[PDB]
């Protein structure tokens, strides 16, 4: 809509869909790997790493509002910018995801 | 007033993505060295049980050939 519509997001917007989005890419991920283990056989890692899923809902929800459907994207940029104190609980989690990865 | 947005003092500290898998140095083929080892243990002492069981075994047999009569 942006693109028909000759409009560029502000900058900090950019920034924000960015990180959100490599976030979401994340879960994604994360899920079709696990859901291809539990399907195969290897009940467990479901498991944990649905776990660390869970916090990343949990950053969600703080961010929209809402835990998995809501928006919080539009045309012409996003609205209702981080909640204070959001970015630390994002560096938080981002810090020993690495850990459990290699896990 | 001043702005509210979040950006702290710059940085975060350092983050570390790369991948890390180490560690195991127990494994030259000397785990086989540890292993056959084991062997090697087992089969002295269950020789020597199975020779005192021999023994046994014939001390046994002479109880009752010398009941027979």
């Amino acid at each position: 809509v942006e693109k028909l519509l000759n409009i560029q997001p502000p900058p900090r917007a950019q920034w924000i869909r960015v990180l959100f989005g490599e976030i979401t890419r994340l879960l994604n991920h994360i899920m079709a790997v696990t859901t291809h283990a539990l399907d195969i056989g290897a009940m467990t890692p479901f498991f944990w790493m649905f776990e660390e899923r869970e916090k990343m809902f949990e950053f969600y929800e703080r961010v929209s509002g809402a835990r998995m459907h809501a928006a919080y994207v539009r045309p012409g940029g996003v609205h209702q910018d981080l909640p204070l104190g959001l970015m630390d609980d994002i560096y938080e989690f981002s810090k020993n995801f690495s850990l459990r990865i290699d896990e | 007033k001043v702005k509210q947005d979040m950006p702290p003092v710059g940085g975060y500290g350092p983050i570390d993505y790369k991948r890390n898998l180490p560690r195991r140095g127990l494994s030259g083929y000397s785990m086989f060295a540890v292993g056959i080892g084991a062997l090697l243990f087992g089969y002295w002492s269950m020789m020597r049980w199975n020779r005192e069981r021999r023994r046994l075994q014939i001390e046994d047999f002479e109880a009752r050939i010398a009941l027979m009569p």
